[PDB]
C-alpha cells in the first residue's frame, strides 16, 4: 500500500509525468484566454447598462447574448473558409473570430404600444484568438492533423497572431484586491496606514482604493483618518461611520473594538471620538464630507447627495454597491480600523508587500477582459450618439449601422499588436511590455516567454526590494530564470508544476457557508464577534463562526472531494488572529502538493499502479486530484502548511523535527523554471551562475520549432546537428528538450593549450568544425508589398530597367524575374536586390523602390512566396538562407554560464590526443572554473564520460542523493579511465605527454545567437543624418561609432587636444559659418557671387568664417529659436 | 567574410619564396629560415635532426603566429661548420630515415599478411 | 525537394569516404591540372538521382552516388556494414544532384582526412617522467604496459629518451590502413625532398 | 535534424549505423550492448550515436511543396 | 589606432595601438592588456578609432600607446600585468624543482624577442645539462633591474629565524642584476601591484623595454605551458576522508553550540552586550559560531590540499580564485545572507514552509551546510538563490548611481 | 516568362501573369510559391 | 559633448598570446574599408601610385 523508499524516484516522477501529460507548460495562457471567452466577455456585455434613448417613442437595446464562432478569413469574392493559423503567418492576417451579440429593441410610444425586435448575431466585433485554445481550430487536433495544416505538435500554443506576427501576453504583478495591508511608511505624516484596493466581483470600475491612516504623533493623541476616494482631504474615521448611520459611540466602537475587556485599543481611538463630537448625525457627517471634497456644493444638500453616492459606490465596492448595505460597509471599515490598532498596538505584524500571498498575476484572460470593458463601453456611446442623432429626428434607425465593428475590432488588435495596453489615443498614459513579440529562437526561449511573469515596479526604480527573491517564490517562480540587466527580479518564470488560478465564483461556497453553521454579518449583535472567527470570501467579511477547526475540515474535505469547492480555492485559517480567508479569484498563484495523514503519504502505490497504465485506463492527474491525494496550495496557504521536502522527512526520527506535517513535495525540483530546469546539477554551480545560464539557454541555437520550413520568420537559425545531452535531468522530459534539443555533446578538455582561450574563450577544433560541428543555418525573410493606395502614385513589382527608373541603384537586377521577385536557389551576396519594385512618379514615370539584402550577408534565396494581404495587394516574402559555420569571435556556452568566443581553431593534428586518438572537440580554459564555481560543469563532463562509456544517459536531475561524484568516479573507473575523468594528453605540435593529466569528457555546449558576423561592424566616411550631419547609427544604417562623453573625458584626461578635436569636430560634423563681427549672428553668405552681409547691423565688409561643428551650429540655432543670442564674437 | 581559404596555409602565394636564409648577426654561424607554409610537422623533425648533429649549437623553430602559416628554425652551428650545410644535412637524414622506415614497413606489412 | 537545404546535402557528400587506393596517386590537384574546371586526370564524377514515389520513407544512401570511375566508389558501397545515409525522403520528394570529387588532404578539410582516430603512445610505464601521475597508483594501465598489478609506473629512467611508439592507426574506409601509412612516410619524404630543393637553389642564388 | 556522417572528434563514420543501432535497440539490446555491436569503442562515437536525436523523422510528416 | 571598451572610466580604457592585419573577423588583444581595459572575451567588443592626421597619430602615438600606460596616476603602480595562464605557469615556472633540458630551453629561447644569442650556462652540467625554470626568466628579465618580493606563500615566521636569505619553500623572490637569483614568481611580483618586476621594470627601464618584458614573458611562459599544462577536474575538488570526516565533525559541533546558544535564548538564560538588543546579541552568537565553523572548515580544507592541485595552483599564483572559493567547493558553502543578515522570516515566521515557526537554527535561516561538490539541498539552494540574487541586484542598481 | 508558381494547399503548378490576383485555379488557394531556378548554384562540399 | 564619429569599427574581441601588448590584430575587412590619407611626396610618391 505505502510507497517505500526504493520506489519513490519513480512513483514521483511518475506523478510529475502524470501532470504534464494533463495540464503542459502553457496551461495558464490557455485556461486565462478560456476564461475569458466563456465567461468575461458576457459578464461584460451583460454588466452593461441598457442604453434608454428617447426624444415620444424610446429605445432601450439591450445586449442578452454573445456568440463567438470559429476564427474565419473572407475574401474579396466573399466565399466563407476557416482561416489557419498557418494562413495567418504567412498572409500577414490576425487570427480572429468574429464576435456576434444578440440585441432586443422594444418599441414604447404610448398606449401600450409595444413591440419587441430581436436581431440575432449581430456582429459585433473580431477578438483574436490564442492559439491551442479551446476556440482555436487546432483545438483537440491529433499530431497527424497538426503536421496536415503544417503546424508543430509540439508548438505550446498560448499566444495570439496579430498581422502575422505571434504576440504572447506577459503576466502582469499586481497586488491583490478586496484585502486590508496595514504598512508604515518612514517619511510620511501618518504613523501607519491600512490600504485596500476594493473592486467589486465582476469589474466594471478601477480599483477603488482607500486608506486608514493614522496621524504621526507630533495633538494630544494619535488621530485616525479615513483618505476616501474622490475626495481630496482627510476625513476622520467617526465621521464616516456617523455618515453611515451609526452616530452613537457605543455603536462605532461595538464595529471597531470587539473586545471590550481591552483598554488599550480603546484608549488608542479615543483620540478620534475626541476629534468627533461637534458632527453627532448622519446628515451633518454627510455634510462634512462633502464640504471636504474637491467639488464643495454651496448648498448642503447637494453636498449631502454627493457624500451618500460617494460613501454608497466609490467607498469599498467589494462590500456591496448596492443600498442598506451600511452595515455591512460600517463592520468592514471598523475590520480595517481594528487591523490599524492592531498593528500600532503591536499585535499584528505589518503586511509584506513582496509577499506573493498578497500578489495577484493578470493573466491574459483578465488583461484582455479590461481592454474589452473599455472598447464595449466605447461602442456603446457610439451607438448611443448614432441612435440619438436619429431619433431627435423622430425616425427609426438601424443598429447595424449604428454599431461601428472597428472599435472593438481595431482596438484588440492594436493593443495586441504594440503592446501599449490602452485606448490608442491615451498612448502614453497606457503600460507598455504586454504582448510581446513571442521568441522564437529556440524551444526554451518560447517555453519560457509563454511562462513570462512581470513586475511593474518600473526599472528606473532602484529599490532592490521588489527584485529580490522572496521566501515566498519557493515553488511559485524560478529562483534562477530571471534578466541580469536592468530588469533583475522584476521579470520573472513561472516554476514547473505552478498553476495561475483562473478564478472563481464564491456563490456555492457562500450557499455552503450559509447552510453551515456561519452566522451573517447583519444578522449577528458585535458582541458575539470577540470569540468568534471571522469569515472572509474574496476579501468580503462575510459572516463568522464558533469552531473554525471543524469548519476548515468540512471544507478541505470538500475541496478534496470536487465537492462545491473546487480545486483552485485557496482556504487559510489564521489561527492567532481568528480570520478564515477563503479565495476563488483569479490570479493567484498556486502549485500542486500531495496531502499527509497522520504522518502518511495519502498517495498509495495503486495511485502510481493506475498512473503506469495512463494510456489504457484512462487514469489521469485529475483522477489524482480528485481522490484527495493531491492539492493546490496557493502562496497564502503555505503559510498554513507544514512541508516534507521528501516522504523520508515523514520517518520517525531519532528527534522528531515536526511530527505534523501536512503536506510533501512532489520533488523539490519542480522550483526551478523552464531553462533552469536544463541545468544538469544546478545545486553543484554558484547561484549566479545558473540565472546566467538560464538567460543563456535562451540564446542558444538548436531546432526552435519543427516545422520551420514553413515559417517566414525575420530572423531563424537552426542547427545542423542537434544532439540530446548525454547528461540530462527529469524535467527536460517535459520541455520537450530530447525532441528540440539546442547544443551538442562536444569532448571538452579543460586545458591551458596555446593561450588562445583565456578569459573566457574556447579553442575548437577545426576539424570537428569542418564536419558540421556547431554548423548552422540563418534564414533571414524579406516582406514586400505594392501598393495601389491611389490612383496618384502606385507600386508594383516587376524587373526595373535603366531607361524608365530613376532611383535606380548600381546594382545589376538581373537576378530578378520578369516578375520582379528573385527566384530560390539564387545565391545573393550583400547589396544585391531580392525584389524589383517600381512606383508611378506623379527615369521617368517610375522610380525604383526596390529591395536589396541587408549588406553583407551573402546568402542564398531558400524559397519565395508570394500571396495578398488583408486589404488584397500583391505581397511577398523571400526567405534567404545563410550557412554559418562556427569561427574565431563565435559566442558558445555550456549549461552552468561558461560563456566565450572562440579563441581560435586548430585541425584534428594541432589538437591535443589521448592515447586513443581522441582529440577534444572545445578546450576551455581552467581559470573558468575557480571563481565561478561552477562544479556543475565538471561533475557534468564526468557523468558525461561515463554516460557515453556506458550507453545511457546520465541523471543530473539537482537534488538527488542516489547520484553524486564518488558513485560517478567508481563507475568510469569501470570503463578503464581515472575515476576522477583526467587524461594523459600529447601535445598536438610535438607529440610529447603533456606534464599534468588533463580534465577531458562529454560536455554539452550551446551555440549562441551572437555570432561575429553579425556584429563587426566599420565606418570611413558614410552616410549622415539629416538633422545635425553625423555619422547614422547602427550596423543596419552604416552608421558611426559614438565617442560619448565618458571617451571625451578620456582624452582630455589624457591631454590629446587634436585627437579630441578630430573625433569631435573634425571625424563628425566639421561646418562653415559667417559671422558678423558686430553682432557676432550668423551672416548671410554668397560664396559664388562673394556677397556676405548681415541684414541685422547692415554691413557686408566685417564678416569672418568659423569653422564650428554643425551640431553647434544648429544649437546655436535652435536657442535663436527661443530668442537667446548666443553671439559668436571673434574678437 | 574573414575566412582565409584553406589551401593558403599549403600553397605559396605567387612571388613568394617556400624558404629565406638571413644571417643572424647576434651571434657568429647563426641562421634563420623563414619557411612559408609549413607548419609544426615539418619544423619539429627538422629541428630535433638538427640537435643531433654535434656541430650545431642551437636549433630551434617557431609558429610565430598560428593564423599565419610560416615557421622560422634558428641553426646556429660551430664555426667549422655551417648553418646552411647543418639544415642540408639534417633535412637528406631525415629523407634517408624515412625511407628506410618506408621499406621496413613495406616489408612487415608483407610479413603480416603473408604469415 | 528534401527537407534539408541545399549546403546541408552537399556537406554531407563531402563527408563520404570514396575508395582512394590506387587512384589517389594518379590523380592530380585541379590546380596542377592544365585542363578547364574539371577533367578526368584530376577528378571523379558523380551523380545521384532519386526519387520517392512509393508510400514509405525513400532512404538516399551512398549506394546512390552513382561514379563514371568504377575504382573510385563510396567505402560502403565497395563490395555487412550499412550504406551511409544522405537523406530521407517522403513520396513527392525528390534530390538530384551532380558531384565532382577531387584530390586533398586533411589540412584543407577534415573531408580529405583518411584517419577515424590515429591512437599514439610512448613510454607506456611513466619511466621517463614525462607526465607526473600526484597519486601513480590511481591510473589504469596502458594495453602496451609490462608491468606487474601491484607497480603502478616503471622506476625513473634518467638516461632515457622516447624510443618504441606505438600506433593504431584506423582508417575511415578511402585508403587501406597500412596504404595510409605508406603514403604519409611518402608524403613526408617529398615535403622533406621539395624543400631541400627550395634550400639548395636558396644556398646557390647566395 | 539527421545522423551525421562522421564522428565530429575522430571522423569515424557513423552514418550508416543509425538505422543498424534502431534495428539492435527494437531487438532488445541496451544503448551500450548496441553501441559495442557496431564497434563504436571510442566515447566520442558513442556521443553521436547515443545523443542523436532524429527530427528527420518529425520533419517528413509534412507533406512536400510539390506532389 | 585608439582602441576603446566601454565603460570608459579611466585614460586607460582608451590606449593607442599599432595595428596588425589578421585572417578572422575580431579584434585580437594581448592578454596582459585586458586587465586595463576591465575585457574579456565573454562577446565583449571593442571600438577601433583611426587618428586621420599626422599631427593627431603623432599625439596617440606619444601620449596614448599602451607601453606608456603600463603605470597608472591613478595609484602609482602598473595597471596591466602578467595574468591567467601566464601566471600561473609562471608560479609553476619558477618553482625550484622545475629542470629543462637542451632542445626545451633551446624551444623556449626561440620565444624570447630580447634574446642576445647566447645560451646560459646550464644550472646543472652532470650527470646530464639541466636549465632551470629561473634560469630562463632571468634572461626574460630585462635590463640589470633589482626587486625582492615575497611568494603568497612566503611564511612570516621565516625572515625572523635561521634561512632567511636561503628560503626552504623557495619564497622571497631576489632578482639581482637581472637575474632571478630565486624566489617563485606570482601576482605579488608580476601583477599589478607596486615594487613589483614590471614596475621596477617601467622605472628603471623604459616603457619599450618593458613592453618586451610583458611579451617575452607571456610567449616564453604559454610555450612551456604547452609542455608543463594547466588543467582543472573534479580530483581538485575532492579531500580525503580524514578532512571530509573532520570538516563534518566541525559542522556538527558548530550546528550544537548554536543550539545551546537558542536554548539559553529560549530559556532567558542569554543576556544582551552593552550597545545591542537581546535579538541583535543572539544573531551576532549564532553568526560567530557560524562564521568560525565556516573559517575552521575552509582551514581543514585547504590543508588538505595537495602540491598537485589546480585550484591551490591557480590560488597560489593569484592567477585566479581565492582560498574561500576552495572553502565553498570542498569544504562548506556557508552563510547565505539577505542585507547583511541571516534569511529573512518571509513567511509567517518562517523562512520556507519546510520549517517549523521560530526556528532560529542554522539550516533554518540560510546556512548551506554543503558544498558545491556535495551540493545544495533544495532549502540550502533556494537560501543560495536568494543571496546571489543580492549580488545580481547590487552589480545591476549601483551602476546608475556610480556613474552618475 | 511564365512565370509558372506552386500553389501552397493543392500543390498545382500553373501559371499567373502580373496584375493578376494571387489565386490558384485548382483550389482557390491564396498562398503560392515559386518554383526552384534553373540557373546553376555550385557548391564547395565543405 | 558626445556624438558619432567616422573611421570607426567596432567587433568582438579575441585573445592573442602572440601580439605585443601595444598591438591590435585587425580583420581586414575593417582595415579595407578604413582608410588614412596619406600626403603624396617624392618620398612616398612610388609607393602610393603602387596602392
Ligand atoms: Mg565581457
Ligand atoms: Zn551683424
Ligand atoms: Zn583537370
Ligand atoms: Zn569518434
Ligand atoms: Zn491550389
Amino acid at each position: 500500500d505505502e510507497i517505500t523508499p526504493d520506489l519513490w524516484q519513480e512513483a514521483c516522477w511518475i506523478v510529475i509525468s502524470s501532470y504534464f501529460d494533463e495540464k503542459g507548460l502553457v496551461r495558464q495562457q490557455l485556461d486565462s484566454f478560456d476564461e475569458f471567452i466563456q465567461m468575461s466577455v458576457q459578464r461584460i456585455v451583460e454588466d452593461a447598462p441598457p442604453i434608454d434613448l428617447q426624444a415620444p417613442p424610446r429605445y432601450l437595446l439591450k445586449f442578452e447574448q454573445i456568440y463567438l464562432s470559429k476564427p474565419t478569413h473572407w475574401e474579396r469574392d466573399g466565399a466563407p473558409s476557416p482561416m489557419m493559423p498557418n494562413e495567418a503567418r504567412l498572409r500577414n492576417l490576425t487570427y480572429s473570430a468574429p464576435l456576434y451579440v444578440d440585441i432586443t429593441k422594444t418599441v414604447i410610444k404610448e398606449g401600450e404600444e409595444q413591440l419587441q425586435t430581436q436581431h440575432q448575431k449581430t456582429f459585433i466585433g473580431k477578438i483574436p484568438i490564442m492559439l491551442r485554445s479551446t476556440y482555436c481550430l487546432l483545438n483537440g487536433l491529433t499530431d497527424r492533423d497538426l503536421c496536415e495544416l503544417n503546424e508543430c505538435p509540439l508548438d505550446p500554443g498560448g499566444y495570439f497572431i496579430i498581422n502575422g506576427s505571434e504576440k504572447v501576453l506577459i503576466a502582469q504583478e499586481k497586488m491583490a484586491t478586496n484585502t486590508v495591508y496595514v504598512f508604515a511608511k518612514k517619511d510620511s505624516k501618518y504613523a501607519y496606514t491600512g490600504e485596500c484596493r476594493s473592486c467589486l466581483e465582476n469589474s466594471s470600475r478601477p480599483t477603488s482604493t482607500i486608506w486608514v491612516s493614522m496621524l504621526a504623533r507630533g495633538a494630544i493623541g494619535q488621530r485616525i483618518v479615513a483618505t476616501l476616494p474622490y475626495i481630496k482631504q482627510e476625513v476622520p474615521i467617526i465621521i464616516v461611520f456617523r455618515a453611515l448611520g451609526f452616530v452613537s459611540d457605543r455603536d462605532i466602537l461595538e464595529h471597531i473594538i470587539y473586545d471590550f475587556e481591552d483598554p488599550e485599543m480603546m484608549e488608542m481611538v479615543k483620540p478620534s471620538l475626541d476629534e468627533a463630537f461637534v458632527i453627532q448625525e448622519q446628515n451633518v457627517a454627510l455634510n462634512f464630507i462633502g464640504s471636504r471634497g474637491a467639488k464643495p456644493g454651496v448648498t448642503k444638500e447637494k453636498r449631502i447627495k454627493y457624500a451618500k453616492e460617494v460613501l454608497q459606490k466609490e467607498m469599498l465596492p467589494h462590500v456591496g454597491v448596492s443600498d442598506f448595505c451600511e452595515t455591512k460597509k460600517a463592520y468592514f471599515l471598523g475590520y480595517m480600523v481594528h487591523r490599524l490598532l492592531l498593528a500600532a498596538l503591536g499585535r499584528r505584524e505589518l503586511d509584506d508587500r513582496d509577499h506573493y500571498g498578497n500578489k495577484r498575476l493578470d493573466l491574459a484572460g483578465p488583461l484582455l477582459a479590461f481592454l474589452f470593458r473599455g472598447m464595449f463601453k466605447n461602442l456603446l456611446k457610439e451607438v448611443r450618439i448614432y441612435a440619438q442623432k436619429f431619433i431627435d429626428r423622430g425616425k427609426d434607425f438601424n443598429l447595424e449601422l449604428a454599431i461601428k465593428t472597428r472599435i472593438i475590432s481595431d482596438g484588440l488588435k492594436y493593443s495586441l499588436a504594440t503592446g501599449n495596453w490602452g485606448d490608442q489615443k491615451k498612448a502614453h498614459q497606457a503600460r507598455a511590455g504586454v504582448s510581446q513579440v513571442l521568441n522564437r529562437l529556440t524551444f526554451a526561449s518560447t517555453l519560457s516567454h509563454l511562462r513570462r511573469l512581470n513586475s511593474p515596479i518600473g526599472r528606473d526604480g532602484k529599490l532592490a526590494k521588489p527584485r529580490q527573491l522572496h521566501n515566498t517564490l519557493w515553488g511559485m517562480v524560478c529562483p534562477a530564470e530571471t534578466p541580469e540587466g536592468h530588469a533583475v527580479g522584476l521579470v520573472k518564470n513561472l516554476a514547473l508544476m505552478a498553476y495561475i488560478s483562473v478564478g472563481s465564483q464564491p456563490s456555492p461556497i457562500l450557499e455552503f457557508l450559509e447552510e453551515w453553521s456561519m452566522e451573517n454579518l447583519e444578522e449577528i449583535s458585535p458582541a458575539a464577534i470577540a470569540d468568534a472567527t471571522k469569515i472572509f470570501v474574496n476579501g468580503c467579511w462575510v459572516g463568522i463562526h464558533k469552531d473554525p477547526e471543524q469548519l476548515m475540515n468540512t471544507l478541505r474535505k470538500l475541496r478534496r472531494q470536487m465537492d462545491i469547492i473546487v480545486s483552485e480555492v485557496s482556504m487559510i485559517r489564521d489561527i492567532r488572529e481568528r480570520e478564515i480567508r477563503i479565495y476563488t479569484d483569479a490570479g493567484r498563484i498556486c502549485r500542486p502538493l500531495l496531502i499527509v495523514e497522520k504522518q502518511k503519504l495519502l498517495l498509495k502505490k495503486r495511485h502510481i499502479d493506475q498512473l503506469k497504465e495512463r494510456e489504457y485506463n484512462n487514469y489521469s492527474w485529475q483522477d489524482l486530484v480528485a481522490s484527495g491525494v493531491v492539492e493546490y496550495i496557493d502562496t497564502l496557504e503555505e503559510e498554513t502548511v507544514m512541508l516534507a521536502m521528501t516522504p523520508d522527512d515523514l520517518q520517525e526520527k531519532e528527534v522528531a523535527y515536526c511530527s505534523t506535517y501536512t503536506h510533501c513535495e512532489i520533488h523539490p525540483s519542480m522550483i526551478l523554471g523552464v531553462c533552469a530546469s536544463i541545468i544538469p546539477f544546478p545545486d553543484h554551480n554558484q547561484s549566479p551562475r545558473n540565472t546566467y545560464q538560464s538567460a543563456m539557454g535562451k540564446q542558444a541555437m538548436g531546432v526552435y520549432i519543427t516545422n520551420f520550413h514553413v515559417r517566414m520568420d525575420t530572423l531563424a537559425h537552426v542547427l545542423y546537428y542537434p544532439q540530446k545531452p548525454l547528461v540530462t535531468t527529469r524535467s527536460m522530459e517535459y520541455l520537450r528538450f530530447r525532441e528540440l534539443p539546442a547544443g551538442i555533446n562536444s569532448i571538452v578538455a579543460i586545458a591551458s593549450y596555446t593561450g588562445y582561450n583565456q578569459e573566457d574563450s574556447v579553442i575548437m577544433n577545426r576539424s570537428a568544425v569542418d564536419r558540421g560541428f556547431f554548423r548552422s543555418v540563418f534564414y533571414r525573410s524579406y516582406k514586400e508589398q505594392e501598393s495601389k493606395k491611389g490612383f496618384d502614385q502606385e507600386e508594383v513589382f516587376e524587373k526595373p530597367t535603366r531607361e524608365t527608373c530613376q532611383g535606380m541603384r548600381h546594382a545589376i537586377y538581373d537576378k530578378l524575374d520578369d516578375d520582379g521577385l528573385i527566384a530560390p536557389g539564387v545565391r545573393v551576396s550583400g547589396d544585391d536586390v531580392i525584389i524589383g519594385k517600381t512606383v508611378t512618379l506623379p527615369r521617368y514615370t517610375k522610380r525604383d523602390c526596390s529591395t536589396f539584402l541587408r549588406t553583407s550577408e551573402t546568402g542564398i534565396v531558400d524559397q519565395v512566396m508570394v500571396t495578398l494581404n488583408q486589404e488584397g495587394y500583391k505581397f511577398c516574402k523571400i526567405r534567404v538562407r545563410s550557412v554559418r559555420i562556427p569561427q574565431i569571435g563565435d559566442k558558445f556556452a555550456s549549461r552552468h554560464g561558461q560563456k566565450g568566443t572562440c579563441g581560435i581553431q586548430y585541425r584534428q593534428e594541432d589538437m591535443p590526443f589521448t592515447c586513443e586518438g581522441i582529440t577534444p572537440d572545445i578546450i576551455i580554459n581552467p581559470h573558468a572554473i575557480p571563481s565561478r564555481m561552477t562544479i556543475g560543469h565538471l561533475i557534468e563532463c564526468l557523468q558525461g564520460k561515463v554516460s557515453a562509456n556506458k550507453g545511457e544517459i546520465g541523471d543530473a536531475t539537482p537534488f538527488n542523493d542516489a547520484v553524486n561524484v564518488q558513485k560517478i568516479s567508481n563507475l568510469l573507473s569501470d570503463y578503464g579511465y581515472h575515476l576522477r575523468g583526467n587524461e594523459v594528453l600529447y601535445n598536438g605540435f610535438t607529440g610529447r605527454k603533456i606534464t599534468s593529466q588533463i580534465f577531458i569528457g562529454p560536455t554539452y555546449y550551446q551555440r549562441l545567437k551572437h555570432m561575429v558576423d553579425d556584429k563587426i561592424h566599420s565606418r570611413a566616411r558614410g552616410p549622415i543624418q539629416i538633422l545635425n550631419r553625423q555619422p547614422m547609427e547602427g550596423r543596419s544604417r552604416d552608421g558611426g561609432l559614438r565617442f560619448g562623453e565618458m571617451e571625451r573625458d578620456c582624452q582630455i584626461a589624457h591631454g590629446a587636444a587634436q585627437f579630441l578635436r578630430e573625433r569631435l569636430f573634425e571625424a563628425s560634423d566639421p561646418y562653415q559659418v559667417h559671422v558678423c563681427n558686430l553682432c557676432g549672428i550668423m551672416a548671410i553668405a554668397n560664396t559664388r557671387t562673394h556677397t556676405y552681409e548681415c541684414r541685422g547691423c547692415r554691413n557686408k565688409t566685417q564678416i569672418s568664417l568659423v569653422r564650428m561643428p554643425y551640431a553647434c551650429k544648429l544649437l546655436f540655432q535652435e536657442l535663436m529659436s527661443m530668442s537667446i543670442a548666443p553671439r559668436m564674437m571673434s574678437v | 567574410m574573414n575566412a582565409p581559404p584553406a589551401f593558403e596555409s599549403f600553397l605559396l602565394f605567387e612571388g613568394e619564396k617556400k624558404i629565406t636564409i638571413n644571417k643572424d648577426t647576434k651571434v657568429p654561424n647563426a641562421c634563420l629560415f623563414t619557411i612559408n607554409k609549413e607548419d609544426h610537422t615539418l619544423g619539429n623533425i627538422i629541428k630535433s635532426q638538427l640537435l643531433k648533429d654535434p656541430q650545431v649549437l642551437f636549433a630551434g623553430y617557431k609558429v610565430p603566429h598560428p593564423l599565419e602559416h610560416k615557421i622560422i628554425i634558428r641553426v646556429q652551428t660551430t664555426p667549422d661548420y655551417s648553418p646552411q650545410e647543418a639544415f642540408t644535412n639534417a633535412i637528406t637524414d631525415l629523407i634517408s630515415e624515412l625511407s628506410l622506415l618506408e621499406e621496413r614497413f613495406r616489408v612487415a606489412i608483407k610479413d603480416k599478411q603473408e604469415g | 525537394s528534401s527537407v534539408l537545404h541545399d549546403e546541408f546535402i552537399a556537406h554531407r557528400l563531402g563527408l563520404i569516404p570514396l575508395t582512394s587506393d590506387d587512384i589517389v596517386d594518379k590523380l592530380q590537384y585541379s590546380r596542377d591540372c592544365t585542363c578547364e574546371e574539371f577533367c578526368p586526370e584530376c577528378s571523379v564524377e558523380f551523380t545521384l538521382d532519386v526519387r520517392c514515389n512509393e508510400d514509405q520513407t525513400r532512404h538516399v544512401t551512398s549506394r546512390d552516388l552513382i561514379s563514371n570511375s568504377p575504382r573510385v566508389i563510396p567505402v560502403t558501397s565497395r563490395n555487412e556494414q550499412d550504406d551511409i545515409l544522405i537523406v530521407k525522403l517522403r513520396k513527392g520528394q525528390e534530390l538530384r544532384l551532380r558531384a565532382y570529387a577531387k584530390k586533398g588532404f586533411g589540412k584543407e578539410h577534415a573531408k580529405w582526412n583518411p584517419t577515424a582516430g590515429v591512437a599514439f603512445e610512448y613510454d607506456p610505464d611513466n619511466a621517463l617522467r614525462h607526465t607526473v601521475y600526484p597519486k601513480p597508483e590511481e591510473w589504469p594501465k596502458s594495453e602496451y604496459s609490462e608491468l606487474d598489478e601491484d607497480e603502478s609506473q616503471a622506476p625513473y629512467d634518467p638516461n632515457g629518451k622516447p624510443e618504441r611508439f606505438y600506433y593504431n592507426v584506423e582508417s575511415c574506409g578511402s585508403l587501406r590502413p597500412e596504404t595510409i601509412v605508406l603514403s604519409a612516410l611518402s608524403g613526408l619524404k617529398k615535403k622533406l625532398s621539395d624543400l631541400q630543393t627550395q634550400l639548395s637553389h636558396e644556398i646557390q642564388s647566395d | 535534424m539527421i545522423i551525421p556522417v562522421r564522428c565530429f572528434t575522430c571522423g569515424k563514420i557513423v552514418g550508416n549505423k543509425w538505422e543498424a543501432y534502431l534495428g539492435l535497440l527494437q531487438a532488445e539490446y541496451t544503448e551500450g550492448d548496441a553501441l559495442d555491436a557496431l564497434g563504436l569503442k571510442r566515447y566520442c562515437c558513442r556521443r553521436m550515436l547515443l545523443a542523436h536525436v532524429d527530427l528527420i523523422e518529425k520533419l517528413l510528416n509534412y507533406a512536400p511543396l510539390e506532389k | 589606432v585608439i582602441f576603446n571598451r566601454q565603460p570608459t572610466l579611466h585614460k586607460m580604457s582608451m590606449m593607442g595601438h599599432r595595428v596588425r592585419i589578421l585572417p578572422w573577423s575580431t579584434f585580437r588583444l594581448n592578454l596582459s592588456v585586458t586587465t586595463p581595459y576591465n575585457a574579456d572575451f565573454d562577446g565583449d567588443e571593442m571600438n577601433l578609432h583611426l587618428p586621420q592626421s599626422l599631427e593627431t597619430r603623432a599625439e596617440i602615438q606619444e601620449l596614448a600607446m599602451v607601453p606608456r600606460m603600463i603605470v597608472t596616476p591613478q595609484s602609482n603602480r602598473p595597471v596591466m600585468g602578467i595574468v591567467q595562464d601566464t601566471l600561473t605557469a609562471v608560479r609553476k615556472f619558477t618553482k625550484r624543482d622545475v629542470f629543462l633540458e637542451r632542445g626545451e630551453v633551446m624551444n623556449l629561447l626561440m620565444f624570447l624577442s630580447t634574446w642576445d644569442g647566447k645560451v646560459p650556462q646550464p644550472a646543472i652540467l652532470k650527470p646530464r645539462p639541466l636549465w632551470t625554470g629561473k634560469q630562463i626568466f632571468s634572461l626574460i628579465i630585462p635590463g640589470h633591474i633589482n626587486c625582492i618580493r615575497t611568494h603568497s606563500t612566503h611564511p612570516d615566521d621565516e625572515d625572523s629565524g635561521p634561512y632567511k636569505h636561503i628560503s626552504p619553500g623557495d619564497t622571497k623572490v631576489v632578482v639581482e642584476n637581472g637575474e632571478l637569483i630565486m624566489g617563485i614568481l606570482c601576482k605579488k611580483s608580476l601583477g599589478t601591484s607596486a615594487g613589483s618586476l614590471v614596475h621596477i621594470s617601467y622605472l628603471e627601464m623604459g616603457h619599450d623595454i618593458t613592453r618586451l618584458f610583458y611579451s617575452n614573458i607571456q610567449t616564453v611562459i604559454n610555450n612551456w605551458l604547452l609542455i608543463e599544462g594547466h588543467t582543472i577536474g573534479i580530483g581538485d575538488s575532492i579531500a580525503d576522508s580524514k578532512t571530509y570526516q573532520d570538516i563534518q565533525n566541525t559542522i556538527k559541533k558548530a550546528k550544537q553550540d548554536v543550539i545551546e546558544v537558542i536554548e539559553k535564548a529560549h530559556n532567558n538564560e542569554l543576556e544582551p552586550t552593552p550597545g545591542n538588543t537581546l535579538r541583535q546579541t543572539f544573531e551576532n552568537q549564532v553568526n560567530r559560531i557560524l562564521n568560525d565553523a565556516r573559517d575552521k572548515t575552509g582551514s581543514s580544507a585547504q590543508k588538505s590540499l595537495s602540491e598537485y592541485n589546480n585550484f591551490k595552483s591557480m590560488v597560489v599564483s593569484g592567477a585566479k580564485g581565492s582560498k574561500i572559493n576552495i572553502s565553498q567547493v570542498i569544504a562548506v558553502v556557508g552563510q547565505q545572507n539577505v542585507e547583511g543578515k541571516r534569511i529573512p522570516f518571509g513567511f509567517k515566521h518562517r523562512t520556507l514552509p519546510h520549517f517549523i515557526k521560530d526556528d532560529y537554527g542554522p539550516e533554518s535561516r540560510g546556512f548551506v551546510e554543503n558544498s558545491y561538490l556535495a551540493g545544495l539541498t533544495p532549502t540550502e539552494f533556494f537560501f543560495h538563490a536568494m543571496g546571489g540574487r543580492e549580488g545580481l541586484i547590487d552589480t545591476a542598481v549601483k551602476t546608475a548611481e556610480t556613474g552618475y | 516568362q511564365p512565370m509558372i508558381y506552386i500553389c501552397g494547399e493543392c500543390h498545382t503548378e500553373n501559371e499567373i501573369k502580373s496584375r493578376d490576383p494571387i489565386r490558384c485555379r485548382e483550389c482557390g488557394y491564396r498562398i503560392m510559391y515559386k518554383k526552384r531556378t534553373k540557373r546553376l548554384v555550385v557548391f564547395d562540399a565543405r | 559633448m558626445g556624438k558619432r564619429v567616422d573611421f570607426s569599427a567596432r567587433t568582438v574581441i579575441t585573445p592573442d598570446p602572440n601580439l605585443s601588448i601595444d598591438q591590435v590584430g585587425v580583420p581586414r575587412s575593417i582595415a579595407a574599408n578604413m582608410t588614412f590619407a596619406e600626403i603624396v611626396t617624392p618620398f612616398n610618391i612610388d609607393r602610393l601610385q603602387e596602392l
